[PDB]
């Protein structure tokens, strides 16, 4: 906790770096997660689901 | 055949029977009134649109979900 | 009528001691459940009539007007409509 | 060079001559003389038939 | 000395957004001012963006809006954001004005920010009216026709003024191109007046819900109201999201998706919902000129609140009768809104007249009476 | 106004796309295009839709190029400046049945069939109105209704007399996916397709809105925590007054 | 009531572990998460919004061009 | 409206037996429902002060009254921002609701209004 | 230093404003000037080409470019007026300098009426110059090629900027 504070939080430069890197990771993972979830709740309805017929 | 034909008929004879009767009575009156002479020179000519709307609104309430379920 | 820090325009203050604790020392959500239930109930109870009375009156007026208007434009309301115009 | 259109058949290398600053392109449309740094860019083109190309 | 205080430019920002001394007890109704600033920023960003893709010529206008919806990347978002934020702007402005009337923000020493505020409200109405015409659908055209014809009621020169405004003999291409140019400009004028009312306010500072001085107990604007403003910003963005992404056309009229046709008249020509109370007031007066005067007076009468409120106390927190009258006034204003969009039929015609009388009698009779009596009740009651 | 002057209000049908998280059913969209093409396109244009719009919604790139290439469009003039036609391309718009309004009205006893690209947004009711209208022609008009010449009774249409006759009858279309083409089925499919034509961003819009709702909600929760954290010294303040 | 050295009761609000790194770290986790979602939200907003200025779908459709070659003489 | 006006009208009502019989009970209920006492205010604390006349009257308060008013304003502000009411001794009891300021403002206004009258005098 | 530094930005905003406004005519100089000046951005390494296509909203100067330049040309003068105001507020801390370069704190004159009426002389001198151009020689400062409609095929003989650039 001290260690974590000292490395990632104490210096604002490090805190902002950590926040931005987390935002990058969140952005990429959230994209992928929503894509999968959206495809499951709307299964068989979307073009990608009927495309194989044509 | 069109699923709606049967669903609509069922709803008219069943949950919307009171409205069906009112529409029927109205049509009987209006047709009879049209049959009578000097109808064309009357001030007020009754229609049955109101009663028809009451019936249709009712049929639609009892059918909409059932119909889309079988398409 | 307002100055700035150091000379805000307050009458002279004397004899008040003010105390508080650091945001890091405090529980920000202390007493939240009691507030959310009992405080909100008290605050809402004490203002309820000032909302209820005008809303209920104007809703009743609208209801009466809209129902009559609907009725006047039916077959049944032909005669009353003719007089109204 | 800057982005005028060369007058074809003109030049000094008898391909294309840009009148704007006097840059001469070849029959390959390669730059030979004048301020222009590069040869005239080639689009992405494919011969669908031998009588028609798509660009 | 700190740089934020020393440097004159920084110090102007500092005086408004950081060191600005605020009452320590502003409630959530003090958050509409920053929501209005947010709406204004959204409208500038989306509006300038739409202007990059919109064509003001009448032959192309409606189709340029379809091009925005269909072909421009995120055009649908920018268009619906702009259209819905116009409605949110009026919800926030009615809330902000309601706050001001309930808490006596119009009383001395804040008559000047309030009076400039009344003009900001008129500029918003004109801005939004002109922007709506730009779509050049059926409601755009027919709305412009009927609203611009109200000017014909100005005696002697009225018809001439209408033809001058139109730049022709009916609403057409000249009118659309001038409305585009003015619609682009008006938000900048509005932002200047919004700034002027704040500068005027800064001499007294914000009022507060108790109606007493806050000179005894001030809080810096930052961080306290900065972080309190974020809560309502996120609440606003959630409401914005529900409309823009899930119900983008709920606040609009389907007829505005039909291209303007000078021949066919729509079934019912109504203003955008936020103008509806003023339209009901206009219909209430049988005379054309009478109706226009009444409609304008309904806004300009806000300027007399500093006079007609006779109270020795600022605001309604401790005035039970004033609170009841305020409740009736607000509900009547919403009834007027509803009556603005009903058909001109019995019994709504007479009801609209009664509601219009109540609207004006609040300012002219009831508030002066009630505020006088409560003065006496406070004095006798506390002896 | 009388209810007749307003039109009967359509039922709320459970469309697949109703639902915060629901897309269109693209199989229904494809079938609805085929109804448009084989029934409606005789009288109604779809001028805001280009061939490229169908691709990856209802059809593959190849199917849509095939549809385009079967038509002839105005080319730029030739070298002698004479008019020329070319085969259609994906960028071309779907061509309408009539050259102008006058021709359209002449073919429809004076009535002008509207363009259908925005009709789902241009009518109260949307898909439900289109479905209700197409399926709501009674066999006989209610006794007492006098229809103007060239009018058909339909209660959903305001006033009741519409210049469009009933057009959907069981098996006017033969669907390519084997679906029984009943009046109801065709009306549902074409109403879905037209709703797509009016709002083709629908599917993407709702998914981006899901992302927005989640992020904005989280930020709302965190903004509440942070406000309470920063405000706690002010809320928790206590005083002792000793009058001087 | 009178003495100003007797601090008012703050026991309903005081955390026992107020001086620990864990205690601070938690509030910075909240602040940091909020900064993280604000950064991700701003990035998404900026990217989607500015993309309006990239070539629209109708401009992207007007690219590939077919030319005959039979008409073109030598030289 | 001026404090002078309010005080004069109130005195007309308190004179009339009939009027006082019907007004005084109403005024007392009004004050109870007003609820300013539940924030520990006295009635006079609520009077608008951002006026030349009221600034002058406030400057003429005895120091003790002045210091206590400052405390009541600060305490009420704290109850407002916390969404709490006063309890116990912080509630203003009816006997504590004294018109400490009315005499000062009535003097300030007396002079201000006499000055306006005398600015309009006509030698006869 | 601060009013001067803000001034340098005002000057850049004027250049951009005037550049975009010139494109709006959509004559030959409008188009070819836009082409050449916007292609300078291609020189930005790595991303330059992508930025140019982004600015144009397409692969060459065309309709998307013209409509965006209209919108920005409308906006930029308002931005410019704000910065003009900012440089004056910044100046007000020291006041105007003067031709001798010494302090004027020893000897000040109100802006009005002295500089109000002195400003009128140059306003009328300016209006006389304005009049001679606008009424008697309206096209002396322009390029005839801008009365030919933009043609992406034909390149004008010489593409030069407006004289002030
Ligand atoms: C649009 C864009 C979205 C942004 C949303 C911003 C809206 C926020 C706002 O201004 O209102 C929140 C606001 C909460 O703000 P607050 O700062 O806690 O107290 C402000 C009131 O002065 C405090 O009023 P109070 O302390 O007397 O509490 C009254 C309130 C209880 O308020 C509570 O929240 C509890 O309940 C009612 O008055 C309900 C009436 C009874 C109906 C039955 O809600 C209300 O109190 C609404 C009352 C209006 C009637
Ligand atoms: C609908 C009718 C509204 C009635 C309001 C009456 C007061 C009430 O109960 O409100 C709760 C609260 C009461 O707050 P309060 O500040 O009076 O009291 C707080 C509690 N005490 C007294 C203990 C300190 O009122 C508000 O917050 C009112 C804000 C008004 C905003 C109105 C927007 C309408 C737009 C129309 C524009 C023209
Ligand atoms: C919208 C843009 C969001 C950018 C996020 C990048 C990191 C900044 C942030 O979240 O605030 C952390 C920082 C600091 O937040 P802080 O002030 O709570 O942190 C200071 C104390 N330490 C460093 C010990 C944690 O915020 C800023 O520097 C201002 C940027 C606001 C965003
Ligand atoms: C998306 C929009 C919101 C995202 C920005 C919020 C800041 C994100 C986290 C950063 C943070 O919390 O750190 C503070 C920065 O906040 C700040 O400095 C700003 C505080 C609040 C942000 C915006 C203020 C809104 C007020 C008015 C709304 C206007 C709407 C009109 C467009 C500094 O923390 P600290 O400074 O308290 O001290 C603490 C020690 N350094
Ligand atoms: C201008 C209008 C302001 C309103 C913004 C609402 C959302 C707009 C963005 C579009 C959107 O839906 O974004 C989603 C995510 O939501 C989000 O995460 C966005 C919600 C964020 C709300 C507040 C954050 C900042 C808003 C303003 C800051 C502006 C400063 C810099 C532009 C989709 O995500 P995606 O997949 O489309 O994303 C691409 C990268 N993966
Ligand atoms: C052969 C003629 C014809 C065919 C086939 C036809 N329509 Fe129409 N349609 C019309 C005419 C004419 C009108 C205008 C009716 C009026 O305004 O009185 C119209 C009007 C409409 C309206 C608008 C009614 C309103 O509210 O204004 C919709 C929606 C509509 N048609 C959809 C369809 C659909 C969907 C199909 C077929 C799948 C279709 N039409 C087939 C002739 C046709
Ligand atoms: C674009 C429109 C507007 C914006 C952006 C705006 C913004 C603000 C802001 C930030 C404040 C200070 C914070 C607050 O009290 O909410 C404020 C205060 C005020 N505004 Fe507005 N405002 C707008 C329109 C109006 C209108 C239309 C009126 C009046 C009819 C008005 C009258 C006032 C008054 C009187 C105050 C002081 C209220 C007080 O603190 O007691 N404003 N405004
Ligand atoms: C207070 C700020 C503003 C308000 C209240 C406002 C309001 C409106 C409204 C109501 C519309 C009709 C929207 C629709 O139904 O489609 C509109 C359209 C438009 N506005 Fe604005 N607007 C504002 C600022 C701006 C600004 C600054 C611009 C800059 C040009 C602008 C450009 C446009 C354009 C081009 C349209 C037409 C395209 C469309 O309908 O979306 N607006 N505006
Ligand atoms: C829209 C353009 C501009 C306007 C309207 C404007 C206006 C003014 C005015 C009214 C003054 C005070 C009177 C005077 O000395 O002439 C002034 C002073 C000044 N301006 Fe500008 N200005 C503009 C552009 C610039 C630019 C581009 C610069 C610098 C590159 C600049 C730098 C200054 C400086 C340093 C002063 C103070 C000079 C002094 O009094 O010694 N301005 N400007
Ligand atoms: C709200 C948007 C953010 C941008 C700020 C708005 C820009 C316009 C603001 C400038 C208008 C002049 O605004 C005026 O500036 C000066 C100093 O800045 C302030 O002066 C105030 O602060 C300074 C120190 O902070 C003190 O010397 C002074 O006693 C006090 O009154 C005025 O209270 C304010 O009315
Ligand atoms: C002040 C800012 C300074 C510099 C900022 C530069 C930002 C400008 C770059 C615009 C980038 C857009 O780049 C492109 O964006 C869109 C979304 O917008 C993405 O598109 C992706 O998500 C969108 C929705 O968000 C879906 O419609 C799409 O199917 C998917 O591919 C692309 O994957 C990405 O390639
Ligand atoms: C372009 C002109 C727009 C003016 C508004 C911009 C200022 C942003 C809102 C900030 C704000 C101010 C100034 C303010 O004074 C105030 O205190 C009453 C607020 O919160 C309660 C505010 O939110
Ligand atoms: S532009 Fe081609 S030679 Fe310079």
């Amino acid at each position: 906790a001290t260690t974590f504070y000292n490395v990632f939080v104490k210096r604002n430069s490090a805190f902002v770096a950590t926040i931005l890197a987390s935002a990058f990771v969140f952005d990429m993972t959230f994209e992928t997660a929503i894509d999968n979830f959206w495809d499951r709740i709307n299964a068989g309805k979307q073009w990608k689901d009927i495309r194989h017929k044509y | 055949p069109d699923p709606a034909i049967a669903l609509h008929e069922a709803a008219a004879e069943g949950p919307c029977h009171d409205f069906k009767h009112h529409f029927d009575e109205c049509v009987e009156r209006v047709t009879k009134a049209q049959e009578a002479e000097d109808y064309d020179h009357a001030e007020y000519k009754e229609d049955c649109v109101e009663e028809f709307f009451h019936l249709q609104h009712c049929i639609n309430d009892n059918t909409a979900d059932k119909l889309f379920r079988v398409l | 009528y307002m100055g700035w820090w150091g000379h805000m325009g307050s009458p002279p203050q004397k004899g008040i001691a003010g105390y508080t604790i650091s945001p890091f020392a405090a529980r920000p959500f202390a007493g939240v459940v009691h507030a959310a239930i009992f405080n909100t109930f008290r605050r809402t109870k004490n203002q309820a009539l000032f909302v209820i009375l005008p809303v209920s009156f104007f809703y009743y007026v609208w209801t009466q007007a809209s129902e009559k208007n609907e009725w006047l434009y039916t077959k049944a309301g032909r005669h009353e409509l003719a007089k109204a115009l | 060079h800057l982005g005028c259109v060369p007058i074809g058949e003109a030049g000094d290398f008898g391909g294309w001559f840009c009148p704007c600053h006097g840059s001469h392109y070849d029959i390959s449309g390669r730059i030979r003389r004048g301020p222009a740094p590069l040869n005239l860019e080639i689009p992405e083109y494919d011969f669908a038939d031998a009588e028609t190309l798509v660009i | 000395m700190a740089l934020r205080k020393k440097n004159s430019l920084l110090n102007m920002a500092n005086s408004y957004v950081l060191d600005s001394p605020q009452p320590s007890n502003l409630n959530y109704f003090w958050n509409f001012g920053s929501l209005l600033a947010l709406c204004l920023v959204i409208q500038l960003a989306t509006g300038i963006t739409l202007a990059m893709h919109y064509t003001s010529h009448a032959s192309l206008a409606f189709d340029s809006v379809e091009h925005i919806m269909r072909d421009v990347n995120f055009g649908w978002f920018i268009r619906y954001a702009h259209a819905n934020t116009a409605s949110f702007f009026f919800i926030c402005i009615y809330a902000h004005m309601g706050r001001n009337i309930y808490y006596g923000s119009y009383k001395t020493p804040r008559v000047l920010p309030w009076s400039i505020g009344v003009i900001i409200f008129l500029l918003l109405i004109i801005t939004a009216f002109m922007g709506y015409v730009l779509v050049f659908g059926q409601m755009s055209l027919w709305g412009a026709t009927v609203i611009c014809n109200l000017v014909s009621a100005i005696p002697w020169l009225g018809e001439d003024i209408v033809h001058f405004l139109w730049g022709g003999f009916s609403v057409g291409n000249p009118t659309l191109q001038r409305f585009f140019a003015l619609h682009y400009l008006m938000p900048f004028v509005l932002a200047v007046f919004a700034l002027l009312h704040l500068i005027a306010l800064h001499t007294a500072g914000s009022s507060n819900p108790l109606g007493i001085t806050s000179n005894v107990d001030k809080l810096s604007m930052h961080p306290y109201y900065s972080f309190k403003d974020l809560i309502t910003v996120f609440a606003f963005l959630l409401m914005f999201t529900l409309f823009v992404f899930f119900s983008p056309d709920k606040l609009g009229h389907p007829d505005n998706y039909i291209p303007a046709n000078p021949m066919v008249t729509p079934a019912s020509i109504v203003p955008e919902w936020y103008l509806l109370p003023f339209y009901a007031i206009l219909r209430a007066i049988p005379d054309k000129l009478g109706g226009v005067i009444a409609m304008v007076a309904a806004i300009l009468i806000l300027l007399i609140l500093p006079i007609v409120d006779r109270s020795i106390i600022r605001g309604n927190a401790f005035k039970p009768i004033s609170k009841l009258l305020f409740g009736f006034f607000i509900c009547n204003f919403l009834l007027l809104g509803v009556l603005g969009q009903v058909h001109i039929e019995p019994p709504f015609i007479v009801l609209g007249q009664i509601c219009t009388i109540f609207y004006f009698s609040y300012f002219l009779i009831l508030l002066p009476m009630v505020s006088t009596i409560e003065n006496i009740f406070f004095y006798i009651g506390s002896l | 106004m009388t209810a007749a002057e307003h039109g009967l209000h359509p039922a709320e049908y459970p469309w697949p796309q109703n639902g915060m998280l629901s897309t269109f059913d693209h199989a229904s969209l494809r079938r609805g295009y085929q109804v448009y093409k084989e029934v409606c396109a005789a009288c109604h244009s779809l001028d805001r839709i280009a061939w490229r719009n169908l691709v990856g919604v209802t059809h593959t790139t190849d199917e849509a190029k095939a549809f385009a290439e079967e038509l002839e469009y105005d080319d730029e003039p030739d070298d002698e400046g004479n008019p020329r036609k070319r085969p259609g391309k994906l960028a071309d718009y779907i061509p309408g049945p009539y050259p102008n309004e006058q021709a359209a009205r002449a073919a429809n006893q004076g009535a002008l069939p509207p363009d259908l690209s925005l009709i789902a947004k241009a009518r109260h009711g949307g898909a439900d109105y289109i479905f209700a209208l197409l399926t709501g022609y009674p066999d006989e008009p209610p006794a007492g209704v006098v229809l103007a010449p060239g009018m058909n009774y339909n209660p959903y249409f305001p006033g009741g007399g519409i210049g469009m006759a009933r057009t959907l009858f069981d098996g006017v279309v033969e669907y390519e996916d084997g679906t029984p083409a009943t009046t109801s089925q065709m009306a549902k499919d074409v109403a879905a397709f037209l709703t797509w034509a009016a709002e083709p961003e629908h599917d993407e819009r709702k998914k981006l809105g899901l992302k927005a709702i989640i992020v904005i909600s989280a930020m709302l929760g965190l903004s509440v925590y942070i406000k309470k954290f920063k405000w706690s010294p002010i809320k928790n303040r206590k005083f002792i007054y000793n009058p001087p | 009531g009178k003495s100003t050295y007797k601090i008012p009761d703050f026991t309903p609000y005081l955390k026992k572990d107020r001086n620990t790194d864990a205690n601070r770290l938690f509030s910075y986790f909240m602040i940091g998460s909020f900064g993280m979602l604000s950064a991700a939200g701003a990035k998404a907003t900026v990217q989607d919004f500015l993309s309006n200025m990239s070539a629209s779908a109708d401009v992207l459709a007007m690219a590939k061009v077919e030319v005959k070659l039979g008409a073109i003489p030598l030289g | 409206a001026s404090i002078t006006s309010v005080v004069k009208t109130s005195e007309l009502i308190l004179k009339s037996p009939l009027l006082s019989k019907i007004v005084v009970p109403l005024a007392k209920t009004y004050v109870k429902f007003s609820g300013y006492r539940q924030l520990g205010f006295k009635m006079n604390d609520l009077i608008i002060e951002e006026t030349p006349n009221m600034q002058l009257a406030l400057r003429r308060l005895p120091p003790t009254e002045s210091y206590d008013r400052v405390y009541r304003l600060i305490r009420a502000t704290q109850f407002s921002l916390s969404h709490k009411l006063a309890t116990g001794n912080d509630i203003t009891k009816p006997e504590e609701d004294d018109h400490y300021l009315i005499p000062y403002i009535l003097d300030v206004e007396a002079e201000a209004f006499e000055k306006d009258a005398l600015d309009n005098l006509e030698v006869v």
